[PDB]
Protein backbone atom coordinates (compact mmCIF):
# COMPACT_ATOMS: atom_id res chain seq x y z
CA UNK A 1 0.00 0.00 0.00
CA UNK A 2 3.05 2.30 -0.16
CA UNK A 3 2.49 5.17 -2.60
CA UNK A 4 6.19 6.11 -2.71
CA UNK A 5 7.15 2.53 -3.57
CA UNK A 6 4.64 2.46 -6.44
CA UNK A 7 5.94 5.80 -7.72
CA UNK A 8 9.48 4.42 -7.73
CA UNK A 9 8.19 1.17 -9.27
CA UNK A 10 6.72 3.09 -12.21
CA UNK A 11 10.28 4.03 -13.25
CA UNK A 12 10.95 0.40 -14.24
CA UNK A 13 8.19 0.31 -16.84
CA UNK A 14 5.92 -2.56 -17.86
CA UNK A 15 7.60 -5.42 -15.97
CA UNK A 16 4.44 -5.97 -13.91
CA UNK A 17 2.29 -6.18 -17.05
CA UNK A 18 4.68 -8.80 -18.49
CA UNK A 19 4.56 -10.93 -15.34
CA UNK A 20 0.76 -10.70 -15.09
CA UNK A 21 0.43 -11.57 -18.78
CA UNK A 22 2.70 -14.62 -18.40
CA UNK A 23 0.75 -15.84 -15.36
CA UNK A 24 -2.54 -15.29 -17.21
CA UNK A 25 -1.21 -17.32 -20.14
CA UNK A 26 -0.27 -20.16 -17.78
CA UNK A 27 -3.69 -19.97 -16.10
CA UNK A 28 -5.61 -20.23 -19.38
CA UNK A 29 -3.18 -22.95 -20.55
CA UNK A 30 -4.14 -25.15 -17.58
CA UNK A 31 -7.83 -24.92 -18.51
CA UNK A 32 -6.96 -25.64 -22.15
CA UNK A 33 -5.02 -28.72 -20.99
CA UNK A 34 -8.00 -29.98 -18.98
CA UNK A 35 -10.31 -29.41 -21.98
CA UNK A 36 -7.91 -31.27 -24.27
CA UNK A 37 -7.57 -34.26 -21.95
CA UNK A 38 -11.10 -34.76 -20.65
CA UNK A 39 -13.51 -32.98 -23.03
CA UNK A 40 -13.09 -35.22 -26.07
CA UNK A 41 -16.76 -36.27 -26.32
CA UNK A 42 -19.72 -33.99 -26.93
CA UNK A 43 -22.27 -36.63 -25.86
CA UNK A 44 -22.72 -37.54 -22.19
CA UNK A 45 -23.15 -41.30 -22.35
CA UNK A 46 -24.75 -43.22 -19.49
CA UNK A 47 -24.63 -46.87 -18.52
CA UNK A 48 -27.80 -48.99 -18.60
CA UNK A 49 -29.50 -49.55 -15.21
CA UNK A 50 -28.92 -53.31 -15.46
CA UNK A 51 -25.20 -54.10 -15.24
CA UNK A 52 -25.32 -57.28 -17.34
CA UNK A 53 -21.98 -57.28 -19.17
CA UNK A 54 -21.45 -61.04 -19.47
CA UNK A 55 -19.68 -61.43 -16.14
CA UNK A 56 -17.57 -58.27 -16.36
CA UNK A 57 -17.73 -56.11 -13.23
CA UNK A 58 -17.16 -52.36 -13.55
CA UNK A 59 -18.36 -51.25 -10.09
CA UNK A 60 -14.90 -50.04 -9.06
CA UNK A 61 -14.65 -47.68 -12.05
CA UNK A 62 -18.28 -46.62 -12.59
CA UNK A 63 -19.64 -43.77 -10.42
CA UNK A 64 -21.05 -44.75 -7.04
CA UNK A 65 -24.68 -43.60 -6.56
CA UNK A 66 -24.26 -43.70 -2.76
CA UNK A 67 -21.54 -41.05 -2.81
CA UNK A 68 -22.60 -37.38 -3.03
CA UNK A 69 -19.55 -36.57 -5.20
CA UNK A 70 -20.71 -39.10 -7.87
CA UNK A 71 -17.19 -40.52 -8.08
CA UNK A 72 -16.01 -44.07 -8.62
CA UNK A 73 -14.46 -45.95 -5.67
CA UNK A 74 -11.09 -45.74 -7.45
CA UNK A 75 -11.57 -42.01 -8.10
CA UNK A 76 -12.69 -41.47 -4.50
CA UNK A 77 -9.56 -43.25 -3.27
CA UNK A 78 -7.43 -41.12 -5.62
CA UNK A 79 -8.98 -37.91 -4.29
CA UNK A 80 -8.44 -39.07 -0.71
CA UNK A 81 -4.80 -40.00 -1.36
CA UNK A 82 -3.81 -36.59 -2.80
CA UNK A 83 -3.37 -33.89 -0.16
CA UNK A 84 0.46 -10.44 -0.27
CA UNK A 85 -1.12 -10.14 -3.70
CA UNK A 86 -1.26 -13.88 -4.41
CA UNK A 87 -4.57 -15.31 -5.61
CA UNK A 88 -5.56 -18.82 -6.65
CA UNK A 89 -7.98 -18.91 -9.55
CA UNK A 90 -10.38 -21.88 -9.51
CA UNK A 91 -10.21 -24.30 -12.45
CA UNK A 92 -12.87 -23.89 -15.12
CA UNK A 93 -13.87 -27.56 -14.85
CA UNK A 94 -14.75 -28.63 -11.32
CA UNK A 95 -13.98 -32.10 -9.99
CA UNK A 96 -17.56 -33.35 -10.36
CA UNK A 97 -17.69 -32.22 -14.01
CA UNK A 98 -14.33 -33.88 -14.72
CA UNK A 99 -15.72 -37.02 -13.05
CA UNK A 100 -18.81 -36.67 -15.26
CA UNK A 101 -16.58 -36.50 -18.35
CA UNK A 102 -14.72 -39.64 -17.26
CA UNK A 103 -18.07 -41.33 -16.55
CA UNK A 104 -19.26 -40.44 -20.06
CA UNK A 105 -16.04 -41.85 -21.55
CA UNK A 106 -16.40 -45.04 -19.47
CA UNK A 107 -20.05 -45.47 -20.50
CA UNK A 108 -19.12 -44.95 -24.15
CA UNK A 109 -16.24 -47.42 -24.09
CA UNK A 110 -18.28 -50.03 -22.20
CA UNK A 111 -21.54 -49.84 -24.14
CA UNK A 112 -20.16 -48.94 -27.58
CA UNK A 113 -16.48 -49.95 -27.73
CA UNK A 114 -14.46 -47.66 -30.00
CA UNK A 115 -17.44 -46.64 -32.16
CA UNK A 116 -18.29 -43.55 -30.10
CA UNK A 117 -14.77 -42.17 -30.59
CA UNK A 118 -15.08 -42.27 -34.38
CA UNK A 119 -18.69 -41.19 -34.88
CA UNK A 120 -22.12 -42.17 -33.57
CA UNK A 121 -22.11 -44.54 -30.62
CA UNK A 122 -23.05 -47.98 -31.91
CA UNK A 123 -24.16 -50.41 -29.22
CA UNK A 124 -22.46 -53.80 -29.05
CA UNK A 125 -22.50 -56.52 -26.35
CA UNK A 126 -19.40 -56.31 -24.18
CA UNK A 127 -18.20 -59.94 -24.78
CA UNK A 128 -18.47 -59.32 -28.53
CA UNK A 129 -16.53 -56.07 -28.09
CA UNK A 130 -13.87 -57.96 -26.12
CA UNK A 131 -13.75 -60.54 -28.94
CA UNK A 132 -13.14 -57.69 -31.41
CA UNK A 133 -10.29 -56.47 -29.19
CA UNK A 134 -8.95 -60.04 -29.11
CA UNK A 135 -8.97 -60.06 -32.92
CA UNK A 136 -7.14 -56.73 -32.84
CA UNK A 137 -4.21 -58.36 -31.02
CA UNK A 138 -4.28 -61.43 -33.28
CA UNK A 139 -6.21 -63.91 -31.13
CA UNK A 140 -9.30 -65.61 -32.59
CA UNK A 141 -12.82 -64.91 -31.28
CA UNK A 142 -13.36 -68.53 -30.19
CA UNK A 143 -10.65 -68.24 -27.51
CA UNK A 144 -12.51 -65.32 -25.93
CA UNK A 145 -15.93 -67.01 -26.11
CA UNK A 146 -14.79 -70.39 -24.76
CA UNK A 147 -12.89 -68.83 -21.84
CA UNK A 148 -15.30 -65.94 -21.18
CA UNK A 149 -15.94 -66.77 -17.51
CA UNK A 150 -12.20 -67.10 -16.85
CA UNK A 151 -11.47 -63.80 -18.63
CA UNK A 152 -14.21 -62.00 -16.67
CA UNK A 153 -12.92 -63.44 -13.38
CA UNK A 154 -9.34 -62.41 -14.23
CA UNK A 155 -10.48 -58.89 -15.17
CA UNK A 156 -12.47 -58.48 -11.93
CA UNK A 157 -9.55 -59.81 -9.87
CA UNK A 158 -7.12 -57.44 -11.59
CA UNK A 159 -9.40 -54.43 -11.01
CA UNK A 160 -9.67 -55.37 -7.33
CA UNK A 161 -5.89 -55.76 -7.13
CA UNK A 162 -5.57 -52.26 -8.64
CA UNK A 163 -7.78 -50.82 -5.91
CA UNK A 164 -5.88 -52.72 -3.20
CA UNK A 165 -2.50 -51.65 -4.60
CA UNK A 166 -3.55 -47.99 -4.72
CA UNK A 167 -4.97 -48.20 -1.19
CA UNK A 168 -1.83 -49.92 0.14
CA UNK A 169 0.99 -47.91 -1.49
CA UNK A 170 1.82 -44.39 -0.24
CA UNK B 1 -4.46 -38.29 -34.53
CA UNK B 2 -5.51 -37.53 -38.12
CA UNK B 3 -9.03 -36.19 -37.68
CA UNK B 4 -12.29 -37.30 -36.13
CA UNK B 5 -13.43 -40.65 -37.48
CA UNK B 6 -11.70 -43.50 -39.26
CA UNK B 7 -8.78 -41.88 -41.06
CA UNK B 8 -8.64 -42.35 -44.83
CA UNK B 9 -6.08 -39.78 -46.02
CA UNK B 10 -4.79 -36.27 -45.40
CA UNK B 11 -3.75 -33.31 -47.52
CA UNK B 12 -1.16 -30.68 -46.52
CA UNK B 13 -1.63 -26.97 -47.18
CA UNK B 14 0.92 -24.24 -46.53
CA UNK B 15 -0.04 -21.43 -44.17
CA UNK B 16 1.79 -18.31 -42.87
CA UNK B 17 4.25 -19.77 -40.35
CA UNK B 18 2.20 -22.96 -40.27
CA UNK B 19 0.61 -25.99 -41.87
CA UNK B 20 -3.06 -26.90 -42.33
CA UNK B 21 -3.93 -30.58 -42.62
CA UNK B 22 -7.19 -31.45 -44.37
CA UNK B 23 -8.02 -34.82 -42.82
CA UNK B 24 -10.31 -36.94 -44.98
CA UNK B 25 -11.99 -39.47 -42.69
CA UNK B 26 -14.78 -42.03 -42.92
CA UNK B 27 -17.71 -41.49 -40.53
CA UNK B 28 -20.36 -44.20 -40.06
CA UNK B 29 -23.95 -43.04 -40.51
CA UNK B 30 -27.55 -44.29 -40.62
CA UNK B 31 -27.02 -47.13 -38.15
CA UNK B 32 -29.64 -49.83 -37.70
CA UNK B 33 -30.42 -52.23 -34.86
CA UNK B 34 -29.88 -55.96 -35.36
CA UNK B 35 -30.08 -58.98 -33.08
CA UNK B 36 -26.61 -60.45 -32.67
CA UNK B 37 -25.11 -63.73 -31.49
CA UNK B 38 -21.50 -64.74 -30.77
CA UNK B 39 -21.72 -68.03 -32.69
CA UNK B 40 -24.00 -70.19 -34.84
CA UNK B 41 -24.75 -73.75 -33.76
CA UNK B 42 -24.94 -76.14 -36.71
CA UNK B 43 -24.56 -79.96 -36.74
CA UNK B 44 -23.30 -79.87 -33.16
CA UNK B 45 -20.50 -77.48 -34.16
CA UNK B 46 -19.92 -73.83 -33.27
CA UNK B 47 -19.33 -71.44 -36.18
CA UNK B 48 -17.66 -68.05 -35.72
CA UNK B 49 -17.35 -65.22 -38.26
CA UNK B 50 -14.04 -65.08 -40.09
CA UNK B 51 -14.02 -61.28 -40.44
CA UNK B 52 -17.56 -60.07 -39.75
CA UNK B 53 -20.41 -60.44 -37.26
CA UNK B 54 -23.65 -62.40 -37.11
CA UNK B 55 -26.72 -60.18 -37.41
CA UNK B 56 -30.44 -60.88 -37.57
CA UNK B 57 -33.16 -58.63 -38.97
CA UNK B 58 -35.81 -60.56 -37.04
CA UNK B 59 -36.28 -63.83 -38.90
CA UNK B 60 -33.08 -64.61 -40.81
CA UNK B 61 -29.41 -64.73 -39.81
CA UNK B 62 -26.59 -63.23 -41.87
CA UNK B 63 -22.92 -62.37 -41.52
CA UNK B 64 -21.75 -58.85 -42.34
CA UNK B 65 -18.65 -56.71 -42.11
CA UNK B 66 -18.49 -54.74 -38.88
CA UNK B 67 -18.31 -51.19 -40.25
CA UNK B 68 -20.93 -51.39 -43.03
CA UNK B 69 -24.19 -53.29 -43.36
CA UNK B 70 -23.74 -55.86 -46.13
CA UNK B 71 -25.67 -59.02 -45.21
CA UNK B 72 -24.43 -62.28 -46.70
CA UNK B 73 -25.55 -65.89 -46.32
CA UNK B 74 -23.80 -67.69 -43.47
CA UNK B 75 -21.63 -70.27 -45.25
CA UNK B 76 -18.58 -72.36 -44.46
CA UNK B 77 -16.47 -69.94 -46.53
CA UNK B 78 -16.99 -66.95 -44.21
CA UNK B 79 -17.13 -68.86 -40.91
CA UNK B 80 -14.75 -71.14 -39.06
CA UNK B 81 -15.46 -74.05 -36.72
CA UNK B 82 -14.03 -74.31 -33.21
CA UNK B 83 -15.57 -76.72 -30.71
CA UNK B 84 -19.15 -77.74 -30.07
CA UNK B 85 -22.17 -75.68 -28.99
CA UNK B 86 -21.99 -76.51 -25.27
CA UNK B 87 -19.30 -73.97 -24.30
CA UNK B 88 -20.15 -70.64 -25.96
CA UNK B 89 -22.63 -68.56 -23.97
CA UNK B 90 -25.44 -67.23 -26.14
CA UNK B 91 -24.95 -69.47 -29.17
CA UNK B 92 -28.08 -69.70 -31.33
CA UNK B 93 -29.30 -72.39 -33.70
CA UNK B 94 -29.19 -71.58 -37.41
CA UNK B 95 -28.33 -73.44 -40.59
CA UNK B 96 -24.93 -73.00 -42.23
CA UNK B 97 -24.98 -73.27 -46.01
CA UNK B 98 -22.39 -75.35 -47.85
CA UNK B 99 -21.37 -74.15 -51.35
CA UNK B 100 -20.07 -77.63 -52.20
CA UNK B 101 -23.44 -79.29 -51.42
CA UNK B 102 -25.24 -78.55 -54.76
CA UNK B 103 -22.09 -79.64 -56.63
CA UNK B 104 -22.30 -83.24 -55.45
CA UNK B 105 -26.10 -83.03 -55.27
CA UNK B 106 -26.20 -82.52 -59.05
CA UNK C 1 -24.92 -20.12 -16.02
CA UNK C 2 -23.44 -23.44 -15.01
CA UNK C 3 -21.96 -24.89 -18.19
CA UNK C 4 -23.33 -28.07 -19.72
CA UNK C 5 -20.81 -30.72 -20.71
CA UNK C 6 -22.78 -32.28 -23.57
CA UNK C 7 -26.20 -33.51 -24.60
CA UNK C 8 -27.16 -36.68 -22.75
CA UNK C 9 -27.10 -39.80 -24.94
CA UNK C 10 -28.16 -43.03 -23.24
CA UNK C 11 -26.85 -45.82 -25.47
CA UNK C 12 -29.42 -48.62 -25.73
CA UNK C 13 -27.17 -51.38 -24.45
CA UNK C 14 -28.42 -54.95 -24.24
CA UNK C 15 -26.65 -58.29 -24.23
CA UNK C 16 -27.78 -59.41 -27.70
CA UNK C 17 -28.29 -56.27 -29.84
CA UNK C 18 -25.79 -54.56 -32.13
CA UNK C 19 -25.93 -51.38 -34.21
CA UNK C 20 -24.51 -51.70 -37.72
CA UNK C 21 -23.99 -48.66 -40.00
CA UNK C 22 -25.82 -48.71 -43.31
CA UNK C 23 -24.21 -45.56 -44.76
CA UNK C 24 -21.19 -43.31 -44.45
CA UNK C 25 -20.07 -39.69 -44.62
CA UNK C 26 -16.74 -38.64 -46.13
CA UNK C 27 -15.80 -35.90 -43.66
CA UNK C 28 -12.93 -33.47 -44.20
CA UNK C 29 -11.71 -31.58 -41.14
CA UNK C 30 -9.05 -28.90 -40.67
CA UNK C 31 -6.09 -29.03 -38.30
CA UNK C 32 -3.93 -25.90 -38.02
CA UNK C 33 -0.44 -26.33 -36.55
CA UNK C 34 2.15 -23.55 -36.17
CA UNK C 35 5.59 -24.50 -37.50
CA UNK C 36 7.91 -21.51 -37.19
CA UNK C 37 8.13 -18.04 -35.68
CA UNK C 38 9.47 -14.76 -37.00
CA UNK C 39 13.27 -14.90 -36.92
CA UNK C 40 14.22 -11.89 -34.80
CA UNK C 41 17.77 -10.81 -34.00
CA UNK C 42 18.68 -8.18 -31.42
CA UNK C 43 22.06 -6.45 -31.34
CA UNK C 44 22.62 -6.40 -27.58
CA UNK C 45 25.26 -3.65 -27.68
CA UNK C 46 23.16 -1.51 -30.04
CA UNK C 47 19.96 -2.14 -28.07
CA UNK C 48 21.42 -1.25 -24.68
CA UNK C 49 23.86 1.44 -25.80
CA UNK C 50 23.12 2.62 -29.35
C1 LIG D 1 -19.21 -56.46 -8.62
O1 LIG D 1 -18.15 -56.14 -7.71
C2 LIG D 1 -18.60 -55.50 -6.51
C3 LIG D 1 -17.36 -55.11 -5.74
O2 LIG D 1 -16.46 -56.20 -5.65
C4 LIG D 1 -19.52 -56.47 -5.76
O3 LIG D 1 -20.00 -55.82 -4.58
C5 LIG D 1 -19.74 -56.64 -3.42
O4 LIG D 1 -20.84 -57.54 -3.13
C6 LIG D 1 -20.58 -58.40 -2.01
C7 LIG D 1 -21.75 -59.35 -1.91
O5 LIG D 1 -22.98 -58.66 -1.75
C8 LIG D 1 -20.38 -57.55 -0.75
O6 LIG D 1 -20.10 -58.40 0.35
C9 LIG D 1 -19.22 -56.59 -0.99
O7 LIG D 1 -19.04 -55.75 0.15
C10 LIG D 1 -19.51 -55.73 -2.21
N1 LIG D 1 -18.41 -54.81 -2.45
C11 LIG D 1 -18.58 -53.50 -2.66
C12 LIG D 1 -17.34 -52.70 -2.89
O8 LIG D 1 -19.70 -52.99 -2.67
C13 LIG D 1 -20.69 -56.84 -6.66
O9 LIG D 1 -21.53 -57.79 -6.02
C14 LIG D 1 -20.16 -57.45 -7.96
N2 LIG D 1 -21.24 -57.89 -8.84
C15 LIG D 1 -22.19 -57.13 -9.41
C16 LIG D 1 -23.18 -57.86 -10.26
O10 LIG D 1 -22.26 -55.90 -9.26
C1 LIG E 1 -34.75 -60.33 -43.34
O1 LIG E 1 -34.06 -60.38 -44.63
C2 LIG E 1 -34.43 -61.54 -45.40
C3 LIG E 1 -33.56 -61.52 -46.64
O2 LIG E 1 -33.48 -60.22 -47.19
C4 LIG E 1 -35.92 -61.46 -45.69
O3 LIG E 1 -36.31 -62.60 -46.45
C5 LIG E 1 -37.00 -62.24 -47.66
O4 LIG E 1 -38.31 -61.68 -47.42
C6 LIG E 1 -38.97 -61.27 -48.64
C7 LIG E 1 -40.26 -60.61 -48.23
O5 LIG E 1 -41.30 -61.57 -48.07
C8 LIG E 1 -39.17 -62.49 -49.54
O6 LIG E 1 -39.80 -62.09 -50.75
C9 LIG E 1 -37.82 -63.13 -49.83
O7 LIG E 1 -37.99 -64.30 -50.63
C10 LIG E 1 -37.14 -63.50 -48.52
N1 LIG E 1 -35.85 -64.11 -48.76
C11 LIG E 1 -35.54 -65.35 -48.34
C12 LIG E 1 -34.16 -65.83 -48.68
O8 LIG E 1 -36.34 -66.04 -47.72
C13 LIG E 1 -36.70 -61.44 -44.39
O9 LIG E 1 -38.10 -61.33 -44.65
C14 LIG E 1 -36.26 -60.23 -43.57
N2 LIG E 1 -36.98 -60.16 -42.32
C15 LIG E 1 -37.48 -59.02 -41.82
C16 LIG E 1 -38.20 -59.13 -40.51
O10 LIG E 1 -37.36 -57.95 -42.41
C1 LIG F 1 -30.52 -75.81 -30.38
O1 LIG F 1 -30.27 -77.17 -30.81
C2 LIG F 1 -29.80 -78.01 -29.74
C3 LIG F 1 -29.47 -79.35 -30.36
O2 LIG F 1 -30.35 -79.64 -31.44
C4 LIG F 1 -30.89 -78.07 -28.67
O3 LIG F 1 -30.45 -78.89 -27.59
C5 LIG F 1 -31.42 -79.91 -27.29
O4 LIG F 1 -32.46 -79.44 -26.39
C6 LIG F 1 -33.46 -80.44 -26.12
C7 LIG F 1 -34.51 -79.78 -25.26
O5 LIG F 1 -33.95 -79.23 -24.07
C8 LIG F 1 -32.81 -81.65 -25.45
O6 LIG F 1 -33.79 -82.65 -25.22
C9 LIG F 1 -31.71 -82.20 -26.35
O7 LIG F 1 -31.05 -83.28 -25.71
C10 LIG F 1 -30.70 -81.09 -26.66
N1 LIG F 1 -29.64 -81.59 -27.52
C11 LIG F 1 -28.35 -81.30 -27.33
C12 LIG F 1 -27.39 -81.90 -28.31
O8 LIG F 1 -27.98 -80.59 -26.40
C13 LIG F 1 -31.19 -76.67 -28.16
O9 LIG F 1 -32.24 -76.70 -27.20
C14 LIG F 1 -31.63 -75.80 -29.34
N2 LIG F 1 -31.91 -74.45 -28.89
C15 LIG F 1 -32.91 -73.71 -29.37
C16 LIG F 1 -33.06 -72.34 -28.79
O10 LIG F 1 -33.67 -74.14 -30.24
C1 LIG G 1 -32.49 -49.65 -31.18
O1 LIG G 1 -33.48 -50.04 -30.20
C2 LIG G 1 -33.44 -49.26 -29.00
C3 LIG G 1 -34.47 -49.86 -28.06
O2 LIG G 1 -35.79 -49.60 -28.51
C4 LIG G 1 -33.70 -47.79 -29.33
O3 LIG G 1 -33.54 -47.03 -28.14
C5 LIG G 1 -34.67 -46.19 -27.83
O4 LIG G 1 -34.94 -45.20 -28.85
C6 LIG G 1 -36.11 -44.41 -28.55
C7 LIG G 1 -36.34 -43.50 -29.73
O5 LIG G 1 -35.75 -42.22 -29.52
C8 LIG G 1 -35.88 -43.65 -27.24
O6 LIG G 1 -37.04 -42.88 -26.93
C9 LIG G 1 -35.60 -44.65 -26.13
O7 LIG G 1 -35.33 -43.96 -24.91
C10 LIG G 1 -34.39 -45.49 -26.51
N1 LIG G 1 -34.06 -46.44 -25.46
C11 LIG G 1 -32.86 -46.50 -24.88
C12 LIG G 1 -32.69 -47.54 -23.82
O8 LIG G 1 -31.94 -45.75 -25.21
C13 LIG G 1 -32.70 -47.29 -30.37
O9 LIG G 1 -33.01 -45.96 -30.76
C14 LIG G 1 -32.73 -48.20 -31.60
N2 LIG G 1 -31.74 -47.77 -32.57
C15 LIG G 1 -32.02 -47.55 -33.86
C16 LIG G 1 -30.88 -47.10 -34.72
O10 LIG G 1 -33.15 -47.69 -34.31
C1 LIG H 1 -26.42 -42.69 -48.04
O1 LIG H 1 -26.34 -41.31 -47.69
C2 LIG H 1 -26.16 -40.47 -48.85
C3 LIG H 1 -25.94 -39.07 -48.34
O2 LIG H 1 -24.61 -38.89 -47.87
C4 LIG H 1 -27.41 -40.63 -49.73
O3 LIG H 1 -27.29 -39.82 -50.89
C5 LIG H 1 -28.42 -38.93 -51.03
O4 LIG H 1 -29.62 -39.62 -51.47
C6 LIG H 1 -30.76 -38.74 -51.55
C7 LIG H 1 -31.95 -39.60 -51.92
O5 LIG H 1 -31.88 -40.05 -53.26
C8 LIG H 1 -30.48 -37.64 -52.58
O6 LIG H 1 -31.59 -36.75 -52.63
C9 LIG H 1 -29.23 -36.87 -52.16
O7 LIG H 1 -28.91 -35.89 -53.13
C10 LIG H 1 -28.06 -37.85 -52.03
N1 LIG H 1 -26.85 -37.15 -51.63
C11 LIG H 1 -25.70 -37.25 -52.31
C12 LIG H 1 -24.55 -36.46 -51.76
O8 LIG H 1 -25.60 -37.94 -53.31
C13 LIG H 1 -27.54 -42.10 -50.13
O9 LIG H 1 -28.69 -42.29 -50.94
C14 LIG H 1 -27.66 -42.94 -48.87
N2 LIG H 1 -27.79 -44.35 -49.20
C15 LIG H 1 -28.51 -45.21 -48.48
C16 LIG H 1 -28.53 -46.62 -48.97
O10 LIG H 1 -29.12 -44.86 -47.47
C1 LIG I 1 -29.40 -61.84 -22.12
O1 LIG I 1 -30.03 -61.66 -20.83
C2 LIG I 1 -31.27 -62.37 -20.71
C3 LIG I 1 -31.85 -62.01 -19.36
O2 LIG I 1 -31.69 -60.62 -19.09
C4 LIG I 1 -31.02 -63.87 -20.86
O3 LIG I 1 -32.26 -64.57 -20.79
C5 LIG I 1 -30.36 -64.13 -22.21
O4 LIG I 1 -30.05 -65.51 -22.35
C6 LIG I 1 -29.08 -63.32 -22.33
N1 LIG I 1 -28.45 -63.53 -23.62
C7 LIG I 1 -27.13 -63.62 -23.78
C8 LIG I 1 -26.65 -63.83 -25.19
O5 LIG I 1 -26.35 -63.53 -22.84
Amino acid sequence: DSTECSNLLLQYGSFCTQLNRALTGIAVEQDKNTQEVFAQVKQIYKTPPIKDFGGFNFSQILPDPSKPSKRSPIEDLLFNKVTNGLTVLPPLLTDEMIAQYTSALLAGTITSGWTFGAGPALQIPFPMQMAYRFNGIGVTQNVLYENQKLIANQFNSAIGKIQDSLSSTP
Amino acid sequence: FCGKGYHLMSFPQSAPHGVVFLHVTYVPAQEKNFTTAPAICHDGKAHFPREGVFVSNGTHWFVTQRNFYEPQIITTDNTFVSGNCDVVIGIVNNTVYDPLQPELDS
Amino acid sequence: YTMSLGAENSVAYSNNSIAIPTNFTISVTTEILPVSMTKTSVDCTMYICG
